[PDB]
């Protein structure tokens, strides 16, 4: 049978460890095909009996009125006995599930075009360098700073037996080389060179996009040991998995307009393509096309003026019967139709479950999104320029960095600055004290007490459901949060709004039998936003450590205890440079990049209680607890 | 116990999670307390009523809804109107039962729901009866564990020594009963008794009441399940679907009666037999034709109905009787559908879907 | 009903300086693979690095007595054939008693080359870790290794080594009753 890929990656690892370059280019080739052929035997039976079984649908079928539960046991019956035979359908052709789904280590390396620098390694090391450098300029374009493989590609420029044509690429997409090099060959002003290779590029994007949308029924995603605690009806499962499913199919756009030569997917790729290609159009002569591109492109955008008088300008050159009788293109319609259903059913998803949803589209008309949603993004819009005209304010009367985004209003009254980011020797930080009194402090320390520690607001309020917690301290620990996150978002003069990544009330016991020679601390000096290192003091944004999380967020519930104390470090992960004291209320915020890099100390005998926030500004990573948190803090309190 | 219940207003002292009230009525009789007890164990058996009523309540409802007619340009993408439909249907479900009582405590467990459903609380609340001065109400829960569990040696034991016990010998009365059991009784007394009208408006009377519980009782089994393999997304909506119709298969034949301790074979076919008989005897062959069709429909082999039909058939052109009066009445035709249909359905999935990777002990 | 063995192994333990016996491995290969190929490599030694001469770490009393690790033997090692770590499959099968292999991970999908036979029936394991195996013979053999004497650490005072690790071929799949032993 066909060997997983990791298998093949790891021998080959395991080769070019020990020093045997055929193995190594072996096993490397060997993985890199299986992978593909993986990939196409699942896109090729998935379309393929996708295709061989329709959805059909009873439109003749008329419900019966007055025996409404016989018509609707039927209705789900038919509709079931179709995703039956789908099923099974799916059963034969697939067979072994287990050689498809492969760890993320590996999807990562396979990312990174890690194989195609054990490749030419080998290769080099063969004397077969024409194979060489086009592993070489695969590795480089994958990655574009690295210097190492910018100096084997000159020399192997300067080595005599390279040519100029053999740099290949083995791993880019056809859609998007093609694209490419025709604005290239637009930009020299040559449009008759121009027009194939644009169409030609409309044609591999609708042929990948159609690829691409078969390839996302995918297994469910639960979060982390949520899977336990699963207890969803069957037509709430089957919802929640499609609109999983649709938004993975919606996400698609935003991955065929993107390169790792850039930083950010191109803007409008489509309507761009359309924009260059009525271009090159009117360039070389053609009056026909040109209109008919216009007209395909003002489909999208129906208001934007200079088109309007492009199209004019065509229509004034050309005859009015002309002008009028070519319309646009068939299969953008059909691309827009389908686009605008998805993105209507996954607004009133959005809407209704309160599952976040970002649109990947910026020609999307208003039309669709629910009078809820549109004042919801009204009231964002106003705040953004509100904030924008007091650093406007800030700086018209004046190290900056320090001034135009800190020193919030603190809204809460009763809250004081303890320190500020200058005497905590730092940016982005800064010690309040007095978010909450010494009831609240009580409260959650019997709350904590009683049932132990991580304990998230959402269990415990499952907790108090069920009769084990008190509900009082289980709402103050949900009101405690939703005000230090007000807080948190107002200090620092945020303008986009601040979420949820996650929250734990914790508290930790130090034992008197293990302290003996307990030399070594506690806690290891890092950073939350990536993983720090310990010889070269610099950290990697990658997918093993949390990349999206901004701000964090300590809230102290007691004093009565010695040493554990907190402590800001330098990327030396040595030298101390500020240390702050729990107490009763003291609340620690600081940014989570890489410029923050704390370390607690080790804990004597008492009790330390704290409770740890983590806050984001993506929307796709919002806290999945928290929705149903605010339903269950809904029903049992304002029913 | 069910006497004073109530699924509209609803005694709000009471309103406590069925897993703790199930709990502290177990400790109370670890500890040799009666009628606390018995109490407890009362009070869980009405929990469990009112939570199954409100599930009733929620799907009459949402399920049974009709769908305004959707717009011209999704007419031709079945996929989306069908899980558009799905959604609507969900958010409906998910608003409906917000709203009632019993849906905002804390939900039991499947194991908890799994007991209740085997009536393996009647040995305790019949124990805690017998040694509490309450002897019919111990025989009357004893006959309840039975109905259900007639396989029993030591409930069988106890119940032979009830029935020694003078005086007790008339109160075998069954505490789970419904209302068409007791309908198609007096049906079936009535027409033992030579007497044909009461018969049939009984008869009529308790069809629909068994066809409303058939339904409710197959709209209520699509639950939850464990997770325990992460598939694709039609591969894994399969498998729950699979588990969900091994469950629906069996209502059929947990809501037959049973009288003497043996089932009543072909319900629905015995209520169109009588009712045929009943209309019969009194010449109004314009409500007797359609019972002997439907009764053709349900069992095809047989022999007395089909000269009936053939007789009916032959003197059509003297009564006054049409071409469609020889039709299966619709309820029976529903039915007659969605009982091939799971049963067909089952069939199918036991050959392709379910894995085999399991075998036999030997 | 049961689950069907595909393959058998077979280990031999030594502690100290003496032998004790011989214990023999079901694994269930339609239902769990992967996983089965993992440990049926690492015992016969296809790519070298395996069980062999390897040794056991923690012997906690009552409750199991876990082992595999390869590289360095404080527990912070040990890699497997799919690279270094590789996602839980199923958790088809439960821990119904004495007896029971299982894979030993350090979070969610961190499945490596450490085992555990379980001695009791641990029922707040399930859900956590993936059970691929059961202790057909040799039981005592078990027994006895889970008795000797530790310190503080879990660690045995007495080295426990992995003198031979071999593979046996089965040629019918047969089911076993899903209960103790
Ligand atoms: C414009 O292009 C189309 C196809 O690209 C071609 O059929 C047509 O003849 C062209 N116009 C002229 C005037 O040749
Ligand atoms: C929590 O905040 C809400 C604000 O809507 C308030 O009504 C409620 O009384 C608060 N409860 C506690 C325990 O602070
Ligand atoms: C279902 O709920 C709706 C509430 O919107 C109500 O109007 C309707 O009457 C309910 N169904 C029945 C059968 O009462
Ligand atoms: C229901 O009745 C029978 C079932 O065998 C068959 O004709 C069909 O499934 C249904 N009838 C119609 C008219 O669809
Ligand atoms: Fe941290």
């Amino acid at each position: 049978g066909m060997v997983t890929p990791d298998l093949l990656f790891a021998e080959g690892t395991a080769a070019y460890a020990r020093g045997d370059w055929p193995g190594v280019v072996l096993s490397m080739e060997r993985a890199l095909r299986s992978r593909a052929a993986l990939r196409a035997l699942r896109l090729r039976c998935r379309t393929q009996c996708a295709a061989d079984f329709p959805w059909e649908l009873d439109p003749d079928w008329s419900p019966s009125p007055a025996q409404a539960s016989g018509a609707a046991a039927l209705r789900d019956l038919s509709f079931f006995g179709g995703l039956l035979r789908r099923a099974a359908c799916l059963r034969r052709c697939l067979g072994p599930p287990a050689a498809h789904s492969l760890s993320e280590e590996m999807e990562l390396e396979f990312r990174k075009r890690s194989p195609y620098n054990y490749l030419q390694v080998a290769y080099f090391k063969i004397n077969k360098l024409e194979k060489a450098v086009a592993a070489a300029h695969t590795f480089f374009v994958g990655n574009p700073e690295h210097m190492e493989m910018q100096q084997n590609l000159d020399y192997y420029q300067t080595m005599s037996g390279v040519k100029e044509a053999d740099f290949k690429d083995l791993e880019t997409q056809p859609h998007m080389q093609e694209f490419r090099l025709g604005v290239r060959l637009y930009s020299e002003e040559q449009p008759q060179e121009a027009v194939p290779h644009l169409e030609a590029a409309l044609q591999e994007y609708f042929v990948a996009y159609e690829e691409c949308r078969a390839l996302c029924e995918g297994p469910y995603d639960y979060d982390g040991y949520n899977y336990l605690e699963y207890n969803a009806d069957l037509f709430q499962a089957i919802t929640d998995h499609y609109i999983q499913v649709l938004n993975c199919k919606q996400n698609c756009v935003t991955e065929l307009a993107s390169h790792p030569s850039r930083e950010k997917p191109f803007e409008d790729f489509l309507p761009s393509h359309y924009n260059y290609l009525q271009f090159a159009y009117y360039n070389i002569g053609n009056y026909t096309q040109a209109v008919e591109c216009a007209k395909t492109y003002l489909l999208f955008f129906p208001n934007d003026e200079v088109m309007n008088q492009n199209l004019a300008y065509y229509a004034a050159m050309l005859g009015e019967e002309h002008t009028r009788s070519i319309g646009p293109r068939e299969s953008a319609k059909e691309y827009r139709q389908r686009s605008l259903l998805e993105k209507e059913l996954l607004f009133f998803a959005y809407d209704v479950f309160g599952i976040p949803f970002v649109d990947p589209d910026s020609w999307t008309p208003e039309e669709v999104i629910p009078k809820r949603l549109q004042e919801k993004q009204k009231s964002e819009r106003e705040t953004a320029v509100r904030i924008s005209q007091e650093i406007g304010n800030l700086m018209k009367e004046i190290d900056v960095s320090r001034l135009t985004r800190e020193g919030g209003p603190l809204l809460y009254e009763g809250i004081s600055l303890t320190m500020n980011s200058k005497l905590l020797n730092g940016s982005q930080r800064v010690v309040m004290d007095g978010v909450i009194s010494d009831h609240e402090c009580q409260e959650l320390q019997r709350l904590t007490n009683v049932a132990a520690y991580g304990v998230t607001v959402f269990k415990a309020l499952k907790l108090g459901q069920e009769g084990k917690v008190p509900l009082q301290s289980a709402h103050l620990y949900y009101n405690v949060t939703e005000k230090v996150r007000r807080i948190m978002e107002s200090y620092f003069r945020l303008d986009t709004p601040l979420y949820f990544s996650y929250s734990h009330l914790v508290c930790r016991t130090a034992i008197e039998e293990v302290q003996a020679e307990r030399k070594d601390d506690s806690h290891p000096v890092h950073v939350d936003n990536c993983i720090l290192n310990a010889e070269t003091l610099v950290c990697v944004k990658e997918p093993p450590a949390y990349t999206f999380r901004d701000y964090s967020a300590i809230l102290y519930l007691n004093g009565d205890f010695d040493g554990g104390n907190f402590y800001f470090t330098e990327l030396d992960a040595k030298t101390v440079t500020a240390e702050v004291q729990p107490q009763c209320g003291r609340a620690v915020g600081f940014s989570s990049g890489t410029e923050n890099p704390h370390g607690v100390k080790a804990v004597t005998r008492g009790q330390r209680c704290a409770i740890a926030l983590w806050f984001t500004l993506d929307p796709r990573h919002s806290e999945r607890d928290r929705v149903q948190a605010d339903d269950l803090v809904k029903m049992l309190f304002s029913p | 116990q069910y006497e004073r219940y109530s699924f509209r207003s609803f005694p709000r002292d009471e309103l406590m999670p069925l897993e703790s009230a199930y709990r502290h009525a177990l400790d109370k009789y670890s500890g040799e307390h009666w009628a606390e007890s018995v109490g407890y164990l009362e009070i869980s058996l009405r929990l469990h009523r009112l939570l199954r009523d409100s599930e009733a309540f929620c799907h009459r409802n949402c399920s049974a809804a009709p769908q305004p007619e959707p717009a011209a340009g999704l007419a031709s993408y079945p996929e989306l109107r069908l899980f558009g439909g799905l959604l609507r249907r969900a958010h409906c479900l998910k608003r409906c039962k917000q709203g009632l009582p019993a849906f905002r405590q804390s939900q039991p467990s499947r194991e908890v729901l799994a007991d209740f459903q085997r009536r393996e609380p009647y040995k305790f609340l019949q124990f805690a009866y017998f040694k509490a001065n309450n002897l019919p109400k111990a025989i009357a829960a004893a006959h309840t564990f039975l109905l259900k569990h007639p396989d029993d040696e030591m409930m069988k034991r106890n119940m032979a020594y009830y029935k020694s016990l003078p005086g007790a010998e008339d109160y075998i009365k069954d505490l789970e009963t419904k209302s068409y059991e007791s309908l198609f009784i007096r049906a079936v007394r009535a027409y033992n008794g030579e007497n044909w009208r009461t018969s049939i408006t009984d008869m009529e009377l308790a069809l629909p009441d068994f066809f409303k519980a058939f339904y409710e009782c197959l709209a209520a089994c699509e639950g939850s399940r464990e997770i325990k393999d992460f598939k694709d997304f039609y591969l894994s909506i399969a498998d729950h679907y699979v588990e969900v119709l091994e469950c629906k298969i069996q209502c059929e034949e947990n809501l037959t009666p049973v009288i003497g301790g043996y089932p009543v074979e072909k319900f629905v076919a015995t209520m169109y037999h009588y009712l045929q008989f009943a209309y019969y005897k009194l010449n109004d062959l314009k409500n007797a034709a359609p019972c002997a069709v439907s009764y053709l429909l349900f069992d095809q082999n047989d022999k007395v109905m089909q000269q009936n039909l053939v007789y009916y058939q032959y003197h059509r052109d003297t009564w006054g009787l049409s071409d469609e009066h020889f039709q299966p009445r619709p309820e029976a035709v529903q039915f007659f559908n969605v009982t091939t249909l799971q049963k067909e359905l089952y069939d199918f999935a036991k050959e392709n879907i379910m894995d085999d990777d399991e075998g036999e002990v030997v | 009903k049961g689950p069907k063995v595909t393959v058998k192994v077979y280990f031999d333990l030594r502690i100290g300086d003496e032998d004790v016996g011989r214990v023999i491995f079901g694994l269930f290969g339609k239902t769990v693979p992967k996983t089965v190929d993992n440990f049926v490599a690492l015992a016969t030694g296809e790519k070298g690095f395996g069980y062999k001469n390897s040794k056991f770490h923690r012997v906690i009393k009552d409750f199991m007595i876990q082992g595999g690790d390869f590289t360095r033997g404080d527990g912070t090692g040990g890699k497997s054939i799919y690279g270094e770590r590789f996602p839980d499959e199923n958790f088809k099968l439960k821990h119904y008693g004495p007896g029971w292999v299982s894979m030993a991970n350090a979070g969610k999908d961190t499945n490596g080359s450490q085992f555990f036979i379980t001695t009791v029936k641990t029922a707040w394991l399930d859900g956590k870790h993936v059970v691929f195996g059961k202790v057909l013979e040799g039981m005592e053999v078990v027994r006895k290794v889970e008795s000797t004497k530790t310190d503080s650490r879990d660690k045995p005072l007495k080295d426990v080594i992995i003198a031979d690790c071999g593979k046996i071929e089965v040629e019918k799949p047969f089911a076993i009753a899903k209960e103790a032993a």
